[PDB]
């Protein structure tokens, strides 16, 4: 209760996105090449997400964000592709480092439009150049959950 | 927090811009970013499937100098590069040289780092200043190379 | 910051739904008799609410809740009335007394499906019998806002 | 927290059920609730536009006894009521009498309160027990009436 929540807010400064995130495989996401038919739209609305990551052509390559609002006058059949929609709005997409402390992410989320960042860690194993590896998503909920439990 | 966006580096007359790759579609928008930051010269150093001319028809000097993923720049490439910088900054001072590549934090930043070192920035400071603007910087080999590097020191 | 939030959780037990609520006139709501055409659907999606009160035939008479999910295979034209939809699902509707302390509402909201209750006070002026007067809506957000400021 | 739902009251052989109003559509579902709680007898006491028989064709004895919004029950009405209860609870003990009305917390609860008092419950306790199950209970006049009420005390 009130005391747990107090511990939770205090623990924000110690725990990080990694602790709270939602791995890629467990996120509702969309293929850029998808077509907005009755089924997929339904799928969208039934997701109860209002902001959905759009990838191509494998879930870690996240190219765009689809907001629910974006669906406003799309008519199933016509059978519009998802990328024509995404290409109507440059909605920005927020990346966060896996390291970042929750208290910081709280602030970011307040200080923006966003209630969901995509999580990244730099990856050093391999001969190649460093890269950013997408771990999955953290949402404002995910952070609140930290507090109201 | 950030998008997948360009990253500008300066000091002294030198200005660089480490970038992402365009597909041919984005390419008009990509060239728009470039002109904004005052770039004259793009150096591809990973391969990219976009077909450049539109960037050249806009009068940006494009250079295809790919090297190995993870590697430090081959000797020539470094020679060409330093030599390229002298002429291009001589042509109009305070313009920008863009370097681009798929990652953003491997080999492209090395050229830039090289530049600053060969232009008198402490190797340590060089790596830190780059890592400030893009974190992840380089790999062991990239870093080995950078410390072991010895400015002539050559940059008029 | 962390200290404000701590004050906020502690102040939950003192402040009430009334402090935090959203008056009726300022809520997105729907007329039972509405028809789900392209415009109103768009209106819905653009609301960025996922659970919308349905009234008839004046906003304080709240008869039903419309969940976004409920829209799943409705085709604009056919031009389905909103009440045919509401009549497909008995989604329950939660009422809360204006008096109730936020800490309590937090718990309710956790302990249910709901992230929004309709607010009520008993009303004694008048010759008639007491009645419950709908004041408007409190949401889980409204309560979180209390904490993360 | 709650829905717009019925509210059952018991003690001793007496069981009441204060309810909402149906439109004629709901009416099959409404009669279903009624049968569930074991009601024999509905007493309308506000007016309602639903047309009862379906409730009577299901064998629930419906009674239209409207009185004034806000008022205490007219004398007859109270007489009929007490008299109604004796016969109906005599007919089958532990069944339920439903009272219904638009508000839910005005005049319907009064009949119930009356019942408990005339059946030996302290006026104070009566009001509290009702207000427990539905809050808002009665109005000043309803309450005045209730205190000033004097059981015969009449309920076999």
């Amino acid at each position: 209760g009130p005391l747990n929540m107090i511990q939770g807010v205090l623990e924000l400064r110690c725990r990080t996105v990694e602790d709270v995130l939602t791995p890629l495989e467990d996120c509702f996401m969309l293929d850029a090449s998808t077509v907005l038919d009755f089924g997929v739209l339904a799928s969208i609305m039934q997701s109860g997400h209002t902001r959905i990551p759009v990838y191509e052509e494998e879930r870690s390559n996240i190219v765009d964000m689809l907001y629910l609002k974006d669906l406003a006058f799309v008519d199933p059949e016509d059978c519009t592709p998802l990328s024509t929609i995404t290409r109507f709005y440059n909605h920005p997409l927020h990346f966060v480092f896996n390291d970042t402390k929750l208290d910081a992410v709280l602030e970011e989320f307040k200080r923006g439009k966003s209630h969901l960042a995509i999580v990244q860690k730099v990856n050093n194993e391999g001969e190649g150049d460093p890269f950013y590896e997408v771990l999955g998503l953290v949402t404002l909920e995910d952070v609140i959950e930290e507090i109201i439990r | 927090m950030n998008r997948p966006a360009p990253v500008e580096i300066s000091y002294e007359n030198m200005r660089f811009l480490i970038t992402h790759n365009p597909t041919n579609a984005t390419l008009n928008k990509f060239t728009e970013e470039l002109k904004k930051y005052g770039v004259t010269t793009l150096v591809r150093v990973c391969d990219a499937t976009y077909d450049k001319a539109p960037v050249e028809k806009e009068g940006i000097h494009v250079l295809d100098w790919p090297f190995d993923d993870g590697a430090p720049p081959p000797n020539q490439i470094v020679d060409d590069w330093l030599n390229l910088l002298k002429t291009k900054f001589r042509e109009e001072p305070g313009c920008c040289v863009a370097v681009h590549c798929v990652a953003g934090l491997g080999r492209a930043p090395v050229l830039v780092a090289l530049a600053l070192i060969e232009c008198g920035m402490k190797y340590e400071d060089a790596v830190q200043f780059i890592r400030q603007k893009r974190r992840g910087a380089f790999n062991s080999k990239q870093l080995l190379y950078l410390e072991k590097y010895r400015p002539k020191m050559r940059l008029r």
